């Protein structure tokens, strides 16, 4: 007669995921049995479910504890629209049924990302990490479409999609790799290597998130934002400073979380994909995208880039291959921008990175053909030295930081609005 | 029904490069295949054989060599 | 000051009331489980843990019960050994009755005092309803001669077993002692631990979620609506019937699964208490599923013995009447064990008449099946219609029983209390 | 005096079901022994052996076969 | 210049010896290495010295932290004299020199006990556990007198006298037994048995000192004392209640401390002598003294009672043995009372226990001769029924509790009889 | 000098009873000598052997048996 | 919002290096895993770097929280002028290049020691342990010049120079020995011996710096200083008292720090050079410098004294060995005094120790010559009985205490000169 | 012009004490050379054979034997 259970949900204990050093004490104490049993080639498969559920529910029961209800719907939705495909896959393999199943699987993310733009308030289905969970479900459906995947049990599914360490916003797996890594328990030397690497990641994450990230975010960022707002104009020194500090802060917080997730996943015995591998020494745009947010960029390359270029080349709608590659890059980066959130600045960031990738590809092809012509003429190619590498690193770093300024959304406040 | 001859004849129809004798040599060092170029070959399989190789896990470690491409299509039609 | 107030000042933990109770219990019971892994027992640590959790569960608003508790245990000893030292001489078939009566005396006092003048007797405490059973089982085992020797450590470790002290599954001494002496293997212990974790999870779902939904968010408003509506019967009465019955199952199953998980962590597999009762085809199959520990206890010790003693004297000519009277008396005694009111006795006698009419239906079905086989007629098939009708009627009758047992008819009606 | 002869006489003394030939077959489906009738036979055998066999320990599979009863009564006679 | 040193060693920590439960955490961690070394037949002999010094200094530095200075004198005093005697033992051996060494080695205890009687204030050279430390030193001198002990190093001496667990008021050891138990490290099964007994003693001590001791001493004892004092008169029911409750409280606190000391010594690898072994079920006084404060009573039997009997029987000053035994018992118990503290009530307690033991010995001889005459007369011996044992237990328990009433000092307040 | 001769001549004199025929019997249960009475012998040998037995650690078990007492002087003669 | 970053640095926790014993508790807890892993043949690089950095920054913050910034620049400075000389050494080695590199490497310390004495207050470059850090860098440069060292990575360089246990003011260490000790982990029994050595060093340091140093510096020193200040005059008994009190205070404090540093270094698996090995008992002043501050004295003997002898003798500037030895001793001790700080009394202390050393050498040579003269003339050489050694040690100790009076700076207050 | 004779001549060219016989004997026991006297001989050969021997790490373990120094310097001559 009241429906006040939501208030009851707010009465639960709260625990920020990787938000406090004392969290790792609880996590280590809870995960000791899993690690010990793993040492002896034994997996409980029930204690893991209990610890994953407890820590997921602890993470989600914040101020917006009502999101838990949304989670208890989201799962029930995905199941309904995953098996609905598998039972179909055995019988038929038509393309349009697959498209419909993928769309209905990804619909909750579409609602969460599109309702605030239209309605103005966050939609109900939203919870902490929906944007990093639709990826695994659509990956399962993609694998079923390719025929790589076959019959599987609900246990593997619901322990894969809801994987505890990489729940909130963590490395994005694929089903086949995660399942084969879960089944084959590693050896004692491999387990020891995982443990030492996990401790390294824990300490490095402490450094990255609780010290460097806090310094760059809670100390320099607000004053620079305020000064940039006060100065006004199209561009000025304080907004340049805020763009640099925000880029570094974003990288450090994201890398800290990713290292925490990798450490915990290693403790459970699964090596999740890496997320960052020295992104600011990239020296080139394409080499940047193989270093910044490794998991997400690789996901979009495997499933949204490669499939799109394949389907474009199947119908040969473009005369030349270069135009096909440019179009595929632009569409992939626009979809990445949409995934980040449908506003003006996220789409600007996506299309900007797409144009950057296209320009870099054109320059790379031009340099390759110039080198080929010089070799045909016998002339020595253009030098690659310390100065050239420094120039490449600097220009790529500046373009990346401008992109992060656009993605920050601070340009919306500084340039637009009335303040 | 041999498939090596079909691939050999179909490569030069688009790449305009003689590959009749240069088969076992690494294409990466020769510059014949520029990583992404193999995609243009993949559709060729769909051109006549009406079979699509999965590209979910397709990285530059499994089907790198042309011998792998030749051998994998026969298995992919059964499993 | 030194008084009952001192006892009341002590910390109070509801037995399996919050998950933090469970983390406390897990931390406490980890060392004993690990020690049991290597086939050794600590004894002294077990006694301290059991007593501290017992007193924590008992030192509530009315902590005076603890004092009464002490008397009770002493009382049991004063008589339990008073039979053991008498067992070796001769069983008179009447000293056994006096010992059994004196052992159940605390329970009969606690179940009579509230319904004589105005209040419960002092000797009452939390789990007396589920602790007299162990002592009476001990005395029955003495009478049959199955049990002959035992130390005080075994007796007072079995009777005051912490995981099943409040209201947990009702055990017997022979099985419990044989299970406590012999430590299981390593793989068996791993399976027990995994089952314990599964039981903890399912208990969380059963009692802290489903029980809360069916008891705190639906029961009060439906009860209020039925109370306001009045009359002999109404749709809100059906609503409260179903809601309360599901609440009771989802709470008792949660507590029993908690108790089984803790017992498994202590290395002892206590009897299971619920195996999906609502799938019961007939009434008789319900009692092999609902509160199975207690139901089996009453079947073994109060039903079989009663029909045996009736058969010895050959009081009744035919088997049917003996079975009927045994069923009725057994269920009436179960209702009395719940508490001496009008509705508990009504619940007991209703389950009794349901059981006897189910037995009559089974006998009639067997006779008509034999007639069909003799005449060549095909027996009645049971594929999807008969089974569904049976489960539907059984579940509805059970829910009606739970309505009567709920005591809500006390407020809906106005019969004299 | 023989326990087997006593059982043979007892089973047909009252019911006269002519179950002498049907001994190795399952009596549960024969309608002779059920969840309740077994106690009648137990108390009948108490009238011959005059031994108060415990009932709490009596399991569901304790006396599934007649040979189990025959061996158990002799086992408890000596002890 | 100015002597403010007292203020320097006062603000440093005051961790109680077996005080708060968290203590057993600290010490536990501080004993993790030593115990591990015991498993490998390796004795650190320096780390244990450090932990002993740290915990002794923590225990001593309280409100009366100046006692630390007294300790640094007392130790030195022993080292000044014990070695002296050893040098003498190398050359000669005479009774009077040994007596002088014993007097000069137990003088600090004499000063601590006798100063309040005369002066009225605690003497300077007093600290927490001097009364349980001159026992070790005078025992070593006694052993040197008999020739059992001939050689030892300062390491053994100062790790024996200052043994960390049995320091404040703990089991009173001897040099020979402690040295033998220290040299030969126990094997693996023995060490595991000692560890399990140590944990049993830890939990039993928790029960004895934190629950039962507090209930009997901080709850019932004060109101009973107040009611008894208010009632007045020679004797009354409330003073009987305080007698019983104080007896149980004293036993429980003392047994809790003894169990704690035994547990910590077992963790360090040494089996210190037991103190209490079911003392209240004792059926006779002679059988009582073998169960109540076993370490001290056995010490006085070995060194102060037996030697007294030997010296009395050497000169044959008494015609009969019975008078010698009575005199030896009385003197031994008087010395025990003096050791407890030289006032009226402790001396009364000593004299009372001595008279009780003499009476018990006389009754034992009378029963023996009556039984012998009865057997020689052909009649049945005296009964040994459970009633006789019950009466013996009851009368011994009552006499012990009366003694604890006298020793409690409550008779000094209930009776305003200063002298 | 013979320790055995002194022991046998003192045993039948300190108790005024001829018990020389028993030497290996346990005096703990014999009752001839009490636990605290052993000191009577300890001083006695001091008058004869002029050697004093330590009592610092010898408690209730070190020299309980009579034969051990007899051989104690011989053992101490070495050291 | 943060105001000035210096305020943020100040607000950080500040632990005095080896101050309260709880600092030792924190350090032991932190270094336990490294020492445990040292038993096997593995070492945690990231953990070591993180613990070193955190303890360094904890020591460096506080009221002088700007110094840590001046630390960072300093590090870069060395890396500017160490790797530059490494690259130059790879090809050639000219004397002037080595001279310039050494001068630029010691330039931060030269500025720190010269700015306050020239119309200033305190140079910015200064931090806590610059006096004991440029020694390692100039050691690197001199090793390169000699050609003993050829290759090394940045990890080794910035792990050896920023050694945490020896950062503030610890045993000055060379690089070749330190690197060879860091490469090869010792054996298990050797590690156990190191652990016992570390515990003994901690105990002796507790006695040396927190008790004896306190007694000789915080209770006796101020009253003696006040008495001498009030009394005035050229010299007085209070001046002698303050001389002895301060000298003992200095030795006890420095020995406490050195033993603490050696204990921590042993816990980290590295044997740093020992500073003090029983001073005050050297027969001659020459033996004093093999005992007093052994690390620094050996450093000056190896790199600054011996090289000076070599450069003077190879250029045959002088004619006899004696003059070369004398001038080398004088310059070496003057440079030590300068290293302490450019004032009148530090230079006086240095030159006085130099004069003592040269006169000791002259006396030793004269004694040898007269012994040979009496041997060839048949006369008995001078006796070496106990009295001669006693008078020698008395003279040496008194001269050392006079040196410590001059080095104390108290003569600056008493004379009121150079102010 | 003989290096072997030069080695012997080096020690006597400076002190002129004819210490050729005391070659392998204990120099410390003889007292001719010590921690300071031997440094002159050490530096004497640098100005002739042009060897910059590292003295920064020079401990009291390298040149304690006269035989070792000759082989060491000959080995490092071409190094
Ligand atoms: C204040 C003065 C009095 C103080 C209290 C005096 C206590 C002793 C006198 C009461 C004695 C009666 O108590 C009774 O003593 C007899 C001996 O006769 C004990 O009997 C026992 O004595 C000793 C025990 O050490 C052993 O020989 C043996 O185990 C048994 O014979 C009984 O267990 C006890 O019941």
């Amino acid at each position: 007669f009241q429906g006040s259970m939501i208030d009851f949900l707010k009465q639960l204990p709260h625990l920020e995921p990787y938000g406090n050093p004392f969290y790792f004490i609880y996590l280590g104490i809870a995960l000791l049995p899993i690690f010990i049993g793993l040492f002896f080639k034994k997996r409980f498969a029930i204690y893991e479910c209990l610890v994953s559920i407890t820590f997921i529910v602890l993470a989600l029961t914040g101020t917006h504890a009502s999101q838990i209800l949304a989670l208890l719907f989201y799962i029930v939705w995905q199941i309904i629209w995953v098996y609905s495909y598998k039972r179909y896959r055995s019988q038929r393999d038509n393309k349009w049924v697959f498209y419909l199943h993928s769309f209905l699987v990804v619909l909750p993310l579409i609602l969460v990302k599109v309702e605030p733009t239209i309605n103005g308030t966050q939609s109900l289905l939203n919870f902490l990490g929906i944007s990093y969970l639709t990826f695994r479900a659509v990956g399962m459906i993609i694998e079923m479409r390719d025929g790589v995947l076959k019959e599987f049990t609900l246990g593997e599914f619901l322990r894969f999609m809801l994987f505890m360490p990489t729940f909130t916003s963590g490395p994005i797996d694929r089903f086949k790799r995660f399942n084969e890594d879960y089944q084959s328990i590693p050896n004692r030397d491999e387990l020891l290597n995982m443990l030492e690497q996990a401790v390294k990641y824990i300490m490095l994450g402490f450094l990255y998130k609780f010290v460097l990230a806090q310094i760059f975010g809670s100390m320099l960022l607000p004053p620079l934002k305020a000064q940039a707002l006060s100065q006004g104009g199209i561009f000025n020194l304080p907004t340049l400073g805020v763009m640099y500090v925000y880029g570094f802060d974003l990288f450090f917080d994201f890398a800290g979380y990713s290292m925490f997730a990798l450490a915990v996943s290693n403790l459970m015995g699964i090596k999740s994909p890496i997320n960052f591998d020295k992104p600011f020494i990239s020296r080139d745009m394409k080499e940047f995208w193989n270093r910044w947010h490794m998991s997400l960029s690789f996901w979009f390359r495997d499933f949204v880039f490669m499939r799109l270029v394949i389907v474009l080349m199947r119908n040969k709608v473009f005369k030349n291959r270069n135009t096909t590659s440019n179009v595929a890059y632009i569409i992939n980066m626009m979809v990445m921008g949409f995934w980040h959130g449908i506003t003006w600045y996220y789409i600007a960031y996506g299309i900007f990175h797409g144009i950057g990738l296209v320009i870099n590809d054109a320059w790379l092809r031009k340099k390759k053909t110039i080198n080929k012509d010089r070799k045909k003429a016998g002339l020595k190619p253009l030098p690659e030295n310390k100065w050239t590498k420094a120039l490449g690193i600097f220009i790529t770093f500046n373009t990346v930081m401008l992109s992060f300024l656009i993605f920050s959304g601070f340009l919306n406040d500084l340039w637009f609005t009335k303040k | 029904m041999d498939v090596k001859a079909e691939v050999i004849e179909i490569i030069d129809e688009l790449f305009m490069e003689d590959v009749s004798d240069m088969m076992d040599e690494d294409l990466f060092d020769a510059g014949v295949l520029d990583s992404m170029g193999t995609v243009e070959l993949i559709v060729e399989l769909e051109s006549r054989f009406d079979i699509r190789v999965p590209v979910s896990e397709f990285g530059r470690d499994d089907w790198n060599t042309a011998n792998k491409i030749v051998e994998g299509v026969t298995e992919l039609r059964n499993a």
